[PDB]
């Protein structure tokens, strides 16, 4: 079931990567038995940083960036929603 | 695919 997180910037950043598609759209894949459009994913999170207090888990797929949907997306799209706040962040995840 | 760090 997706869930929303706030994550707030410390020294280290927010603590996590992200990794997934380059282009828009394509295939879709079953998560957690539901379909969806390819969905860019956390591939790290760093132990004792800002997403891992804030419950971020390796594995977990993105929805939405600061309430913008981003099923689909590019990876450029949600990196660079990722970065539109200055020291917040509200990311909607799937975990798996 | 890509990776980018936060």
């Amino acid at each position: 079931s997706p869930r929303v997180v706030r994550i707030v910037k410390s020294e280290s950043g927010y603590g996590f990567n992200v990794r997934g598609q380059v282009s828009e759209g394509g295939q879709l894949r079953s998560i957690n038995g539901e379909l969806y459009a390819p969905l860019q994913h956390v591939s790290a999170v760093l132990p004792g940083g800002a997403a891992d207090r804030a419950g971020v888990r390796k594995g977990d797929r993105i929805l939405e960036v600061n309430g913008v949907n981003v099923e689909g997306a590019t990876h450029k799209q949600v990196v660079d929603l990722i970065r539109a706040g200055e020291k917040e962040l509200i990311l909607t995840v799937l975990s798996v | 695919s890509l990776e980018s760090c936060f």
